[PDB]
């Protein structure tokens, strides 16, 4: 993995295009994640 | 040492993480390649993960950035889509989960857009689909995605496309 931008602990993407994207975020240490909630699921196909 | 709890459906913690998971389904800008063509999701199981060495290896790192920040974690809740997420929640994560063609560096990445992490499921850019029917839009094969805690910190603000 990379570093992080020296004096930071993250990056946040921030949409500049697509109006209606939420951010998306990127960590550099994998013990700043836990992976609290397996969730399954299907997709659904709309009417 | 993981374990999973199921969650009831008739438990609050469920429905809010359900409707996290429903609530931020967008559209996206390759028509449905790389994740499928959907509205919404049947929601087939949501579980806890319990392991008690990788929650004190994330409240200890938690605690070093807090303190790095004025006492401010930053902690948000997170999508994260993988081919690993078996392998996450009994070892962690780490640089084998890492993005290494990510366009903001080789790291681990987190959406909040749960059909953004969808996307990621099979692989990169939906790789192949799923592995019985080698349909990116399958709506048979079940799939699974992570909600994960993460600690921010002091977080690099990109404007981009
Ligand atoms: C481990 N791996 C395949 C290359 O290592 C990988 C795993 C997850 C993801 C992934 N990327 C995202 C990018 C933006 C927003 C969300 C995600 C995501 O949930 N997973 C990408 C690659
Ligand atoms: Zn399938």
């Amino acid at each position: 993995m990379a570093h992080s931008p020296p004096g930071h602990h993250s990056v946040t993407g921030r949409p500049s295009v697509n109006g209606l994207a939420l951010a998306e975020y990127v960590i550099y240490r994998g013990e700043q994640a836990y992976p609290e909630y397996l969730i399954t699921y299907q997709i659904m196909r709309p009417e | 040492g993981t374990i999973l709890i199921d969650l009831s459906p008739d438990d609050k913690e469920f429905q809010s993480v359900e409707e996290e998971m429903q609530s931020t389904v967008r559209e996206h800008r390759d028509g449905g390649h790389a994740g499928g063509i959907f509205n919404r999701y049947n929601i087939l199981k949501i579980q806890k993960v319990c392991n008690k060495k990788l929650w004190e290896r994330y409240t200890h790192r938690r605690k070093e950035v807090s303190e790095e920040n004025h006492n401010h974690a930053n902690e948000r809740m997170l999508f994260h889509g993988s081919p690993f997420v078996n392998a996450i929640i009994h070892k962690g994560f780490d640089e084998r989960h890492a993005y290494i063609g990510g366009m903001f560096g080789a790291g681990i990445y987190f959406a909040e857009n749960s059909s953004k992490s969808n996307q990621y499921v099979y692989g990169i850019g939906g790789g192949t689909g799923c592995p019985v029917h080698k349909d990116r839009s399958c709506y048979i094969c079940h799939r699974q995605l992570l909600f994960c805690r993460v600690t921010l910190g002091k977080s690099f603000l990109q404007f981009s496309a």
